[PDB]
């Protein structure tokens, strides 16, 4: 039956994102960050974590 | 007599403007960076109290 060899997501799932998870984070390794001095004198910061 | 070591922060630190933050806009932390101050949660009702809605603004 084309479903007792038909796979479950729960396992497609963790080798899918691996891969996924490099070529984001590596592809983020070859790239530069412009500053945009925002209309203003200030600075368009580029993160995602003001803990204060 | 003894001299106590720079155990101060001394370091005051001013805000024209620069660095903001790519999310909120509003400047973040910095002393070195010239990071904006912060009007926490108190200073907020102070000025409620007054009755100063433009201070406020």
């Amino acid at each position: 039956s084309q479903a007792e060899s038909l796979p479950i997501v729960s396992n497609k799932k963790i080798v899918f994102d691996d891969e996924v998870s490099i070529e984001n984070k590596e592809s983020h390794k070859e790239l530069d960050l412009p500053e945009v001095k925002e209309d203003n004198g200030s600075e368009i910061v580029y993160e995602e974590n003001t803990s204060e | 007599y003894q001299r106590l070591r720079h155990m101060v922060n001394d370091k005051f630190q001013v805000r024209s403007t620069g660095p903001v933050n790519s999310l909120t806009m509003q400047p973040v932390k910095g002393r070195k960076r010239h990071g904006g101050i912060r009007v926490g949660e108190m200073e907020r009702d102070a000025l409620i109290g007054h009755g100063t809605s433009f201070l406020l603004q």
